[PDB]
């Protein structure tokens, strides 16, 4: 039952390599928990394309008191980090199944 | 480039009178207003044409202008978007016509008899926008229309908007009513100052070095006249909506 | 003048009116401050 | 004497300068508020009017004093 | 009377109703209320308080984000 | 020596200059606040009216000078 | 005497300084709010024009007072 | 002469613009602070009253001279 | 005497100040909106153009009346 | 004559707009800071009262010369 | 009918037979001594009111000075305390306390100038005492290109106490003029609480003078 | 008595006042924008230079009118 | 001749203002920076006092010139 | 006579009023922007030089006008 | 007569308020710049004194010219 | 003449200084006494 701090050690390295230009695109492969009988791998991207969860169904303009650049710089690492956390935890469930 | 000559002199006046006064008192502004109305009627007739849904043909331009004005009025409000649309469209392309024809060749010198004598050489152009009477009449008509619309929609609302806005202690009324009353006079004075100022500029500034000095001045004046026509047209609807709201 | 004397007397009345609004508030503030000091003193005695 | 004419000029000008920038600030703040959240335009616009009227009150005080000095 | 939901990667902290929020926003502390205007802001290591009919609990958020609607 | 007319003109205009932009800035702040915190009207609009009352009160004192010219 | 000319000059100068910064910050706030969201840009564009018009009306009052002094 | 009335008018005009815009800025800052957070409103209102009192002191400084010149 | 010349100087200078300061805030807001959501580049171009057009409308009012005093 | 009286009016009246706006801005900044960070409430108050000490000193520079020129 | 007059006197010259400012100072001192006697002899472990004045004035000011400047507030505690418990008391006595300059058969420029002289002596004694040459620092030194106005800054500091004296005399005298004007026309203060506003303004002015003295001391520190 | 001298001085000063306060805010906004992002680059440079030339025109008016009186 | 008195009044009238707005604005930035970053201290304060001195130097010059012409 | 002296004073004062706040806003914007991020230091310095050149242009215009009126 | 004293009053007064507040804008901008980022404090130090020097160069133009009036 | 009540009030100020210090010292003694009791 890992904590997000455990995945930080790789996530921050990946994003630092991304920002510096060392890496241009980021992908993740993990054992998707389709069912308790089938656990197939699934590829996902970590370069937010359009966040296709619910597309742009919600349309409310927000104020960015830190600022747009600051907001994005702070939130995108967090979003990719929680995506990695979700993939790792899904993979743990798939492993046990 | 050099402007060696041509700077004869400069002369301006508040307004200009016209002929025909015996049968009925006519000023040069009335002549200009009649010409603008005739041009508008001719454009509408040409714009109508066969009217069989003909695309382009110089009628699509008028159709697009009318559609844009209708969209602007609809965005402003919808309670009287249909009934009052002809009222705003009356100002539209009429104030625009008044702003136009000021840059015509000898617009300020049209109907001068003649710098030799100038006995009765009243310039019979007197741009309809450049006349206090026309602007005052238009503003009075707009204020009357707004008041009538407010009374018809919410007769109690028009009175309660001021008298009953805040019965206890002070109220928005009186100050609000005074502001609305100044609004008609303000709109009248706006048209009075505009166009007249453009003509005064086209006279005075071009009187010295009339070469590429009057050009940007006339461009800015035309843009300002179109902006003022649009502003008055939108402000009538805005006052009407504020009265309704 | 008689009017001046009434104004001078009224000035004192305004001060009393101000005192009634604010002086009791100040007294309660001092009581809270004094009680805090007494609470600290009580803590020292209890300790 | 021309003291009346300069009096009217001073009246109208010094009474109109204030409300000009006043209206500027009013509708400026109103437009930032509405773009930020126009769901409350109903009231924001009402506040603008009450405020617009308050500054226009001073504007018309200046104007009517100028008119009175003119007549 | 706004649906407050303090969430976290490991779990959800609370999702109860709230009268007031004391959000430690980066450029300055901001309060949230039943029908607050739209806002979405970063947080900093600081102190966040919530009022439950006049009771204050020091959650002490060490950083994150918040979206207000 | 008709200095009374210019006196009242300057008084009204240059006393109304300030409260105009004062109303402007107070309602800019208030419209921003409402665009942040709408229901707080009961308190924020009260502070609004207090600040308003000071401003046109000062302008009205200027108007009382304008009428003192009449006296 | 020439003091009427001074009155007109002062009146127009006042009526020009008044709404200058006014309309400046008007359109500044307008373009700001438009940049924040081009979705409600039409509503704010409609709302800023009456603010422009009030300032323009004050300027026009300043100008027509000078013209009235002239004639 | 009337120059004393001009003196009073100038004094009140210059003494009314200052606090007139002052109190506006006072309440403006207070209301942005309130809209930011209506939890420190007690302290905000206290400091706002302190600023209002200072502006009123400036107004009285510019106002008492109006009656002193009459003396 | 040169009092009419002083009137021309006052008119031109005090009519140049207003638009001169205003257009600065105009184009500053414009470039700010360029730096934040430059998607509106066409809109900001049009809106800053009309805003300035109002500013030198006021300016040319001042200049033409200044010439009239000089005429 | 009354030129000393209008000089007293100049002395007291002028030097009021600037300190008035300063009194505005000092507490505007102070309340913005204290709402942004209440833990600095003591230091912000001290840095507010230092600005008070300077701006009121300017106002009294005006007032003291007003009384000196008055007598 | 306005009848206000200036009470300007010479501190160096002998006191005048009337001595309005001296009389007011004596009355304020007598009232302060009466309050101190009432709070000293009748003092308990947790007094209310008698010790409340001490706790909420002297201790509060000491805490504020320590927060502003700790370990220097102790050194100049007497100066700030002397600025406090005075001037404000003199104005309260002079705020129409049953006399109002009527029935006669801080505002003094000399007193304010002497108070500012005491403030500047506090500078010359304590400020830059920890350095000695601190007054010469950042004033026409090797970096005088960026510190040319540093001597001008010192002159402003020399003018700062003078402005403090002016602010002590000013406003306080204004309050007197405003009260006289209200008596001449629209008596009983005014529609607004003129008397209350004047009292609050005097208290704020005294507090601002004390804070200005403390801030000048801190600036002299660094 | 030398009215043209003060006329020229007033014209120059009140023509030159505007462009400084304009250009300040002008380039401040653009430089803040480019500090936020250097992409706009020349595009913002072009947006800035024409805006500055607009106030340069008013400066030209201020200089030229004084020149006419000066010769 | 009281024209010297008028000159002194006008001189000190604008003399004690430069810092007025200056301390108003300078403190605002100082307290806002402190709220943004309370860790940084004494450097902002050194710059604060330097700015205060430079601003008030002009006021001191105005006052001393006023004294020199008044005595 | 003295008219030229006050003319020069007005010219220098009203030519210094504008560029002062000009360069003030110039430097404030520049320092804020370069504080946002380095690596554009050269470009902000170039724009700073452009701004100071444009402000000091009007400054020297006023200065040389006063200098020529000196003879 | 005292018109030379009027010239000195105008020279010291006008042209001082501009730089007087420009200095405040400069230092406030630098202050929030360093507060947001103290690592650029050296560059802020370099920019501060040069901006202050230029605004003070305008102020000293205002002052030395007045000394020349004094002769 | 202004410093007449300065030194006189100094004795009064010095008299309440010890009481404030004593009240402050009680908190120090309260912490020390409480800590010793727990240990």
């Amino acid at each position: 039952a890992p904590k997000l701090e455990a995945i930080l050690g790789v996530a921050i390295s990946a994003i630092n390599g991304f920002q510096s230009g060392k890496y241009d695109e980021l992908y993740i492969i993990y054992s998707e928990f389709i069912n308790t009988l089938v656990q197939r791998p699934a590829i996902k991207q970590l370069l937010p394309v359009e966040s296709p969860d619910i597309s742009t169904t919600t349309n409310v303009d927000y104020t960015y008191e830190p600022g747009e650049e600051e907001v994005l710089n702070s939130i995108l690492p967090r979003y990719v980090e929680t995506q990695i956390y979700q993939a790792v935890l899904e993979s743990i469930a798939s492993e046990h199944s | 480039f050099f402007l060696y000559t041509g700077p004869p002199h400069v002369e301006v006046a508040a307004e200009v009178i016209f002929d025909g006064i015996p049968g009925f008192p006519i000023t040069n502004s009335f002549v200009v207003a009649i010409i603008i109305d005739i041009f508008v009627i001719a454009l509408a007739v040409a714009a109508t044409r066969n009217l069989q849904m003909v695309p382009r043909g110089l009628q699509n331009v008028m159709e697009f202008i009318l559609e844009s004005l209708y969209n602007l009025f609809r965005n402003i409000n919808a309670k009287y978007v249909a009934t009052a649309f002809p009222l705003v469209a009356t100002i539209f392309l009429f104030v625009l016509f008044g702003n136009w024809f000021g840059l015509l060749p000898g617009v300020g010198s049209i109907g001068v008899c003649c710098a030799a004598q100038g006995k009765k050489l009243v310039p019979l152009f007197r741009a309809p926008a450049a006349d206090l009477n026309f602007t005052f009449a238009i503003a009075v008509i707009s204020f009357v229309f707004i008041e009538y619309w407010g009374f018809r929609a919410l007769g109690p609302g028009y009175l309660k908007k001021f008298f009953n806005t805040n019965g206890i202690m002070s109220f928005v009324g009186i100050i609000e009513f005074i502001s609305e009353l100044v609004k008609p006079f303000a709109l009248a004075f706006r048209l009075f100052g505009n166009i007249f100022a453009g003509e005064v500029l086209l006279v005075v500034m071009a009187f010295l070095v009339p070469l590429l000095l009057p050009l940007p001045f006339y461009g800015f004046e035309v843009f300002v006249g179109f902006i003022q026509a649009l502003i008055f047209a939108l402000l009538t609807y805005a006052f009407l909506n504020i009265a309704v709201t | 003048t008689l009017f001046i004397a009434q104004l001078i007397n009224f000035l004192l009345l305004i001060f009393i009116l101000r005192a009634l609004l604010y002086r009791p508030v100040m007294n309660l503030l001092n009581e809270r401050t004094r009680r805090i000091e007494e609470s600290v003193r009580d803590a020292e005695k209890v300790r | 004497e021309g003291l009346n004419l300069v009096a009217t000029a001073l009246a109208v000008g010094l009474g109109a300068i204030g409300p000009g920038v006043g209206i500027g600030i009013i509708v400026s703040g109103a437009v930032q508020a509405i773009g930020r959240n126009p769901e409350i335009e109903n009231r924001v616009v009402t506040y603008m009017f009450i405020g617009i009227a308050f500054t226009e009150a001073l504007a018309i005080f200046g104007l009517v004093i100028a008119f009175l000095i003119g007549f | 009377p706004i649906h407050l939901e303090i969430v976290t990667a490991e779990r959800v902290i609370l999702s109860d109703d709230v009268d007031m929020i004391s959000a430690p926003t980066k450029d300055g502390r901001v309060g949230i209320l039943p029908r607050h205007a739209p806002l979405m802001t970063i947080l900093e290591p600081g102190e966040l308080d919530i009022i439950k009919n006049g009771e204050r609990t020091p959650f002490a958020v060490s950083g994150g984000f918040m979206e207000v609607l």
